[PDB]
C-alpha cells in the first residue's frame, strides 16, 4: 500500500510553490513509490510572524509534515524573518531547512535545535579569509565587527580558526550598530601596526564604516580590506572604497535550485530513514499535542549525515550546527568602481580566475601588509630617579661622577605632592633607562615610559568575578596591557613566572639587612628567631619579600613578626633605621647596598639569601623578549653592566666598620 | 479622570474542568491610583496554536495592557512561547507557576517577559551553598545544550573562583539531545567521570533519559550524589522513578503561598508598575492589544515601563527582577526525594543566606578507614625503651607497648607523647613496634635499611623517632613538618678547616660520629676526607661515644643537635657543653615518615602545629627536653 508522507514549506511566491511540488514529484518518481510516496504542501510568506506561526500549526502541521522548508520573503522585514518557524517546528522537533537564511544566529543548536540550512552563515565566510590570509602570508590583521550575535559569531569563528595556529588576536574592534560616526575607533585602529583589515557589518552600518574610513584615508594602499557579502551590496556598494576584496555566495539569491536539492536530500534522508524501525508519524495538527515527536531528532541525525554529494547547488554535507559545509563563494573586486570576479572559491581551496589582482589605490600587484612600547616603572632610588621637568623645560644637564652628561626621559606617574593624586608628567633618569635606550639603539623599538599609579610593583589580591582584579601594580598593568613591557628593579620568581615571560637577569642580588654601624649573624638570625617587641624588624607589606614569607611554609611562622610595623615605601623604610625608629630593615641588596654606600651610617650585614636576579617583564606571547634576553647577554659579555653599576653605585665613602 | 487599567489572567490545568474562576482580583490596596479591570479565562492543555490564538483572541479590541500566565504543567517550552508573543506585542507578560516559571533562553532586551522562577545564576549559587554546607568540595557538571548552558557554566565558574577552599571541578559535559543516540554517546562519556557530586542541567524530559543511562552506567549509587536545578523537578507533582532516590534539588514552595496568592502578587506588580509610571508621567499605560495588525502607536514608548517594572514592592514584599526577567530573590526551598516518591523539603533559602535542617550523614567507619602499624627506635635521649614491671605484667602510665622481634618492651618519651596527642586529635588507633635491621634507615650499595625499609615494604605506614630529614628520604617518602629545632652539632669540654685536616695541626686531633647516620651519609656526600678520616673515630653507641669523650682519649664529639643540647643540659657534672651558641649548620628538624603522595598527609601536618598552637610543646620541652646544666646561663 502507498503511504503519503507530507512535507511542508514556506516560500516567496506561488510559482516557487509549483517548483517545490515539481521537485517533490521528481523525488517520488525516482524512488520507490510502492513502499512510500512523498506529498508536498506549502504557503506564501505572511505579513507578521504570528500569521505564519499560526499557518505552520494550522495549515502545515495539520498535514503531518515530516519537515519544513523556509525561504526569505520578497521584502525582508527586519532580519531573520524565518525566526518563528525554527521555534514552532522546534517544539515538536520537526526538522526545518532554510534556503535563503544566511543569518548566523541560527547556528547555535541551543536556541534553534531543529535548524538546518543549504547555505553557510556569514560567519563561515571566515573560512575564506583564513585561507586568503594563508596564501598571502599575512598573519597580522585587524577585525572590525558590529556588536550582535552575527559579528561576535564571526569573531569567534575566525579566532577559532586561528586557535589551531598560535592564537592571533592582532587586534579586534567592536562597534555597536546604527552608529553614524565611527571615527574614534578607526583612529585607534591606525595605531595598530597590522595594515590589513577585515570587517563584518550590515549594509547601512558598512556605509558609515567606509564613510568614516575614507575620512582617515584608510582606504589607501598599504591597507587591505576583506569583507562579507552584505558589505559589498546595497547602499554600501555606493560608498565602498576601491580595490576592496569581497565575497558573494553562489546561488544565494535563488531559492529554486536550493529547493530541488533540499527536497532531493529530504527524499534521500526519508528513504534512508524508513530503513529504520520504531518510527512514528509527526503529530497530527497542533491542537491537543503537548508532546515532542521522538523521531524528529533522528530524522535530523540522518539528514545531517545524508551525503548525496551530487546536487544542483554543489557539494552537500552538514557541520555540527546543521550549517552547510563545503559551499562555494565567488570573490569580487571593486575595479573601476564596479564588481568583477578576480577569482572564485569552491571547496576548501581557493581558485584564481584569470583576472588581474586589484588592491586599494593603484597596484598592478601589491600584496603589502603589517611601533611603540609603553614602559612602566616604580620609584626605586638606585635604578630610578624622579624629578619634575622644570616648568615646560625638560631635563637637567647634570653630570655623572665620571664626566658624562646624565641622560633622562619623561615619565607619567603618581604624585603625592598634590593632596589628590594626579597622574603627573615627570622626568625620570636611571640605570634601567640607560639600559632601555641602549636597547633602543640596539633594537628597532621606540619607547614611551610612564610610572605605574600604584607604588607597589605588584601582588595578587582582592576577590574575583567577571571583571577579575588581578595582582595590583605595574605587573598588573603588563597583563592588562597598560604597559606592554616592564622596566624596573624586579626580582624574578616562579609565582609570577607562570603568568609572564622574564628577561635574562641584568643584575644578580639577594636579600639582606640594614642596621646602623655606629657603636645580624645570618639570614637565619637567632635575634630574628628570638623576636622582640623591643627589637623591631621591618619590611614593606606587598613587597615580594612578603610573598616569600607567605608562599614559603618552612619559615611561615617567622613571617608574622615581620608583618608587624610594616612600612609603605623604600624611602620611609630606610628612614626608620636612619631615624632609629626601627633597629633593622630587610630588603634585596641591589636597592640596599647603594644606600649603604650613600650613608655609611648604616650597614648591610650577612650573606645575600633568596639569591635572585632582576629582569625586564614581558608577556610570554610577545617574541621581543627573545631578543631582549639575547641583547641582555650581549650587554653582559662586554662589561656594559659592570660599567653601569660602576657609574650608578658610587662606592665613595664607607668601609667594614669593625 | 478615572484611570481603570485593563488586565487579563489565565490558568491552565488546576486538575479541574471548572478550574477555580476569578478566585482573586477582589479589591485590595485600592488606594493605588489605577484600578484593575480583569478578564479571566482558562484553557485545559497547552499548545502553541491554542495559546497564541487565545491570547490574541482576548486581545481583540479589548486592548489589555498586561497578562499573567499560570499552568499545572511541567512543560519547559511554554514560557518561551508567551515570551515570543510579548516580543511581538510589547505587552507585558509574566508567569507564576510551573513551566512559565521554569527558566528560558536569555530574553530579548526589547521584549518584555518575566518569571517567578529563580535566576539560573541564583540557582547555581544555591547549589553551591548546598555543597559547601555538606562540605562536598569536589564535583563535576553534566549539562545539555538547552538554553542557559554557559550562563550556568560561567556562573559556576565565577562563584567557584572567588572562594578560598580548594574545591575541584573535575569535568564539564555538553551533549546534544538532538542527534539522539544509537551510540549511547552520553553513556560513553558519563561512564568516564569519577567525581562524587554531580550537577546536572537539562529539560525535564532529558533528565529522564540521562538518568536511565546513569542507571546503566552505575552513576546513581553508593556515595555519588546528584544535585539539580528548578527545571527537572518542575511542578514536583509528578516524578518518574527513573530519577534516582537521594536526588537533591531546589524549587519554589506551594505550601508557603498558594497559587492564587502568587497571582495576586502578579496583578499587584502590574498595577504597581502602572501606578509608578502614572506618578512619573501622569499617563495611561493602556494600549491597543490586537496582535494581527501593526503594534499600536506609542506602544513603542512602552520601554520605560519595563524600566519601571523591574523592581516592584507591595505587602512588605520585594518583587525586584533581574535584567533577564527572573525575580531577583524569590524565597526558595531545598528539596530532596524522600524514599519512595516523596518530595520532602530539607532546606529554606532566602536573599543572601541559606538555612538547612539535617545535621549529619544526610541520606567500617564512615568518616575514614583502615589501620596503621608504626615502627620506632630507642633514642639515648628521646624515644625511651623501658622494661615493664614483671609483677604488673603490662605497661604503666604514659608508657605505650612496643614489640621487638628477636618480647614486649615499653616505649615512652617525646615520640610517644607527640604521637599520642596526634592520635587523640586525628582520632585513629595504631600498633607500635621496634625495628630490627639497621635502626634508622641505612644504605649499603643499592638497598635501603631500617624503619624506612618497613615503610617501603608497607610493613609500616608511618615511622616515628629521632629520625632526621634529608633530600633522599623526602624523595622516597613524604615527611611531616619539623617539630623541633635540631641538626648536626658538636659537644666538647672546655668552617675553620681545623676539621678539614687534622694533619695541619701537629698533634693529632680527634672527632667522631655514630655510623649509619644521616650525619655520616651527609658527611660522605659533601666532605669525603672528613669521613675517611673519622671512620677510625666512629663509636658504637651514644653512651659509648660519650665514654670516648668523658674519660678522655677523644677530644670532640659530633651528633644530632637536640640530643647534644639535652645532653648539654643533662650531665653527671657540667663537664660537657655545645659549640658556640649551639647554632647548627644543616639546620633541620625531626620529621615523620608516610608512604607517598597518597596518605592522610596534610591532616597530620595541621595536627602538629596545633600542638604548638596551644603551647603544649613548651611544656613538653620543659619536662622532657630541659636539662639542669646550662645553669649559669
Amino acid at each position: 500500500d502507498p503511504k503519503i508522507v507530507n512535507i511542508g514549506a514556506v516560500l516567496s511566491t506561488k510559482k516557487h510553490e509549483q517548483i517545490f511540488r515539481e521537485a517533490v514529484n521528481q523525488a517520488n518518481f525516482f524512488h520507490f513509490t510502492r513502499k512510500i510516496q512523498l506529498n508536498a504542501t506549502s504557503v506564501t510568506h505572511r505579513p507578521n510572524a504570528i500569521q505564519m506561526a499560526l499557518s505552520v500549526c494550522e495549515d502545515l502541521i495539520s498535514s503531518q509534515v515530516y519537515a519544513i522548508l523556509v525561504s526569505h520573503p520578497p521584502a525582508p522585514t527586519d532580519h531573520l524573518t524565518p525566526t518563528p518557524i525554527s521555534y514552532t517546528a522546534g517544539f515538536y522537533r520537526i526538522p526545518v531547512i532554510g534556503l535563503t537564511t544566511r543569518m548566523s544566529i541560527y547556528s547555535d543548536k541551543s536556541i534553534h535545535l531543529s535548524f538546518l540550512r543549504t547555505v553557510p552563515p556569514y560567519s563561515h565566510q571566515a573560512l575564506v579569509w583564513f585561507e586568503m590570509m594563508r596564501l598571502f602570508n599575512w598573519n597580522h590583521v585587524i577585525l572590525i565587527v558590529s556588536d550582535d550575535h552575527e559579528g561576535r559569531a564571526a569573531q569567534k569563528k575566525l579566532e577559532t580558526l586561528l586557535e589551531e595556529k598560535e592564537s592571533k588576536a592582532d587586534k579586534v574592534l567592536q562597534f555597536e550598530p546604527g552608529t553614524k560616526n565611527l571615527t574614534a575607533l578607526l583612529l585607534e585602529a591606525k595605531e595598530l601596526e597590522a595594515r590589513v583589515i577585515i570587517l563584518s557589518a550590515s549594509e547601512d552600518d558598512a556605509t558609515a564604516v567606509y564613510k568614516s574610513a575614507a575620512m582617515l584615508d584608510m582606504t589607501g594602499a598599504g591597507y587591505v580590506w576583506l569583507v562579507g557579502e552584505r558589505e559589498i551590496s546595497g547602499s554600501a556598494l555606493r560608498y565602498a572604497p576601491d580595490g576592496i576584496i569581497g565575497l558573494q555566495l553562489i546561488n544565494g539569491k535563488n531559492e529554486s535550485a536550493h529547493i530541488s536539492d533540499a527536497v532531493a536530500v529530504v527524499a534521500q534522508a526519508i528513504h534512508e530513514l524508513f530503513e529504520m524501525e520504531q518510527i512514528t508519524d509527526p503529530p497530527r495538527g497542533c491542537v491537543g499535542n503537548t508532546n515532542i515527536w521522538k523521531t524528529g531528532p533522528l530524522f535530523k541525525r540522518v539528514l545531517m549525515s545524508s551525503k548525496y554529494p551530487d546536487g544542483v547547488t554543489g557539494r552537500i554535507e552538514f557541520n555540527e550546527d546543521g550549517d552547510r559545509k563545503f559551499a562555494q563563494y565567488s570573490i569580487m573586486n571593486l575595479q573601476n568602481r564596479k564588481l568583477v570576479q578576480v577569482g572564485i572559491f569552491d571547496g576548501s581551496y581557493i581558485i584564481q580566475n584569470d583576472r588581474k589582482i586589484i588592491w586599494p589605490g593603484g597596484e598592478t600587484e601589491r600584496p603589502q601588509g603589517y611601533t611603540r612600547l609603553k614602559i612602566v616603572t616604580i620609584h626605586q632610588e638606585p635604578f630610578v630617579y624622579v624629578r619634575p621637568t622644570t616648568s615646560d623645560g625638560t631635563c637637567r644637564e647634570e653630570y655623572t661622577i665620571n664626566g658624562d652628561p646624565i641622560k633622562k626621559v619623561i615619565c607619567n606617574g603618581p604624585d603625592e605632592t598634590i593632596p589628590g593624586r594626579p597622574t603627573v608628567p615627570q622626568c625620570c633618569y636611571g640605570f634601567c633607562v640607560d639600559l632601555l635606550i641602549k636597547l633602543a639603539r640596539e633594537m628597532d623599538f621606540t619607547y614611551e615610559v610612564h610610572l605605574v599609579a600604584d607604588g607597589k610593583f605588584g601582588t595578587q589580591e582582592r576577590v574575583n568575578n567577571s571583571n577579575a582584579a588581578a595582582w595590583n601594580g605595574m605587573m598588573g598593568e603588563l597583563l592588562s596591557g597598560q604597559a606592554d613591557m616592564i622596566v624596573a628593579p624586579l626580582t624574578i620568581n616562579n609565582e609570577r613566572a607562570q603568568y609572564i615571560e622574564f628577561s635574562k637577569p641584568f643584575k644578580y642580588q639577594g636579600l639582606t639587612i640594614l642596621v646602623k654601624k655606629e657603636i645580624i649573624t645570618g639570614i637565619n638570625d637567632p635575634r630574628l628567631r628570638n623576636p622582640s617587641d623591643k627589637f623591631i624588624y621591618a619590611t614593606v607589606k606587598q613587597s615580594s619579600v612578603d610573598i616569600y614569607f607567605r608562599r614559603q611554609v618552612e619559615l611561615s611562622t617567622m613571617y608574622r613578626h615581620m608583618e608587624k610595623h610594616n612600612y609603605e615605601s623604600a624611602a620611609e623604610a630606610i628612614q626608620a633605621v636612619r631615624d632609629n625608629k626601627l633597629h633593622a630593615f630587610i630588603w634585596d641588596s641591589a636597592v640596599l647596598e647603594f644606600e649603604a654606600s650613600q650613608k655609611c651610617d648604616l650597614v648591610t650585614t650577612g650573606e645575600l639569601f633568596f639569591r635572585s636576579g632582576f629582569g625586564i617583564g614581558m608577556r610570554k606571547d610577545s617574541p621581543w623578549k627573545q631578543e631582549v634576553s639575547l641583547n641582555i647577554l650581549k650587554s653582559h659579555e662586554n662589561g656594559f653592566m659592570e660599567e653601569l653599576d660602576k657609574t650608578w653605585v658610587r662606592y665613595q665613602e664607607c668601609d667594614s666598620r669593625s | 479622570k478615572h484611570p481603570n487599567m485593563d488586565i487579563a489572567v489565565i490558568l491552565v490545568g488546576t486538575t479541574e474542568e471548572v478550574a477555580i474562576k476569578d478566585v482573586h482580583e477582589k479589591d485590595d490596596f485600592h488606594h493605588l491610583p489605577v484600578t484593575p479591570r480583569v478578564e479571566l479565562v482558562t484553557m485545559q492543555e497547552s499548545d502553541p496554536k491554542s495559546i497564541i490564538t487565545r491570547i490574541c483572541d482576548l486581545m481583540s479590541d479589548k486592548k489589555v495592557q498586561g497578562v499573567v500566565f499560570g499552568d499545572d504543567t511541567d512543560q519547559e517550552a511554554i514560557a518561551q512561547i508567551l515570551d515570543f508573543i510579548s516580543v511581538q506585542t510589547l505587552t507585558p507578560i509574566l508567569g507564576i507557576h510551573g513551566g512559565s516559571s521554569m527558566i528560558m533562553a536569555d530574553k530579548e532586551e526589547a521584549s518584555m517577559f518575566f518569571q517567578f522562577g529563580p535566576s539560573i545564576e541564583q540557582q547555581a549559587s544555591v547549589m553551591l551553598n548546598i555543597m559547601e554546607e555538606y562540605d562536598w568540595y569536589i564535583f563535576s557538571i553534566v549539562t545539555t545544550y538547552f538554553p542557559g548552558y554557559q550562563d550556568f557554566e560561567n556562573k559556576v565558574r565565577s562563584t567557584i573562583e572567588n572562594s578560598f577552599v580548594g574545591w575541584e571541578l573535575e569535568e564539564v559535559i555538553h551533549l546534544d539531545m538532538s542527534l539522539d543516540d544509537i551510540d549511547s554517546k552520553i553513556q560513553n562519556q558519563l561512564k568516564k567521570l569519577q567525581s562524587p557530586v554531580i550537577l546536572l542541567y537539562c529539560t525535564k524530559e532529558e533528565a529522564t533519559y540521562i538518568f536511565e543511562v546513569a542507571h546503566s552506567v552505575g552513576l546513581t549509587g553508593y556515595g555519588f550524589t546528584w544535585i539539580v536545578p528548578s527545571l527537572v523537578a518542575g511542578d514536583t507533582d509528578t516524578v518518574p522513578d527513573e530519577f534516582p532516590t537521594g536526588l537533591i534539588s531546589v524549587s519554589y514552595d506551594e505550601w508557603d503561598y498558594d497559587l492564587p496568592a502568587r497571582v495576586r502578587d502578579g496583578i499587584a506588580i502590574i498595577t504597581t508598575a502602572a501606578s509608578t509610571m502614572l506618578s512619573e508621567h501622569n499617563s495611561i499605560p493602556q494600549s491597543k492589544s490586537s496582535c494581527n495588525n501593526i503594534q499600536e502607536s506609542r506602544v513603542y514608548e512602552a520601554h520605560m515601563l519595563k524600566r519601571y517594572l523591574i523592581n516592584v514592592t507591595f505587602e512588605g514584599r520585594d518583587l525586584s527582577f533581574s535584567e533577564d526577567g527572573y525575580q531577583m530573590h524569590p524565597k526558595l526551598v531545598i528539596i530532596l526525594l524522600n524514599q519512595e516518591r516523596k518530595w520532602e523539603r530539607v532546606g529554606k533559602y532566602k536573599d543572601r543566606s541559606l538555612k538547612m535542617w539535617p545535621v549529619f550523614d544526610l541520606y567500617s567507619e564512615e568518616h575514614k578507614d583502615e589501620h596503621l602499624s608504626i615502627v620506632t627506635l630507642e633514642e639515648a635521649p628521646f624515644v625511651i625503651v623501658e622494661d615493664v614491671d614483671p609483677l604488673s605484667g603490662t605497661c604503666m602510665r604514659n608508657t605505650v607497648p612496643c614489640r621487638k622481634q628477636i618480647i614486649k618492651r615499653c616505649c615512652k618519651g617525646f615520640c610517644i607523647d607527640i604521637l599520642k596527642k596526634i592520635a587523640k586529635t586525628v582520632k585513629f588507633t595504631y600498633d607500635l613496634y621496634l625495628v630490627t635491621n639497621g635502626k634508622h634507615g641505612k644504605k649499603i650499595n643499592g638497598v635501603w635499611n631500617g624503619m624506612i625499609g618497613e615503610v617501603v615494604t608497607k610493613r609500616a605506614y608511618m615511622a616515628v623517632g629521632s629520625l632526621t630529614i634529608n633530600e633522599e628520604r623526602s624523595e622516597v617518602v613524604d615527611f611531616s613538618v619539623p617539630f623541633i629545632e635540631t641538626g648536626i652539632s658538636v659537644m666538647v669540654s672546655r668552617s675553620d678547616k681545623k676539621f678539614q685536616r687534622p694533619n695541619d695541626f701537629s698533634p693529632a686531633f680527634r672527632f667522631g660520629t655514630v655510623p649509619n647516620g644521616s650525619t655520616e651519609r651527609n658527611i660522605r656526600n659533601n666532605y669525603l676526607e672528613m669521613h675517611s678520616y673519622m671512620v677510625k673515630f666512629n663509636q658504637r653507641s651514644v653512651q659509648d661515644a660519650l665514654l670516648s669523650l668523658k674519660s678522655g682519649k677523644l677530644d670532640a664529639f659530633i651528633y644530632d643537635a637536640a640530643v647534644l643540647n639535652y645532653m648539654a643540659g643533662r650531665d653527671e657534672g657540667c663537664k660537657l657543653v655545645t659549640i658556640g651558641s649551639g647554632k647548627v649548620f644543616a639546620t633541620t628538624g625531626y620529621g615523620i615518615a608516610i608512604q607517598k603522595d597518597s596518605g592522610w598527609k596534610r591532616q597530620v601536618d595541621l595536627a602538629i602545629l596545633q600542638l604548638f598552637g596551644d603551647g603544649e610543646m613548651e611544656e613538653l620541652e620543659a619536662l622532657w627536653l630541659t636539662g639542669i646544666c646550662h645553669n649559669e646561663k
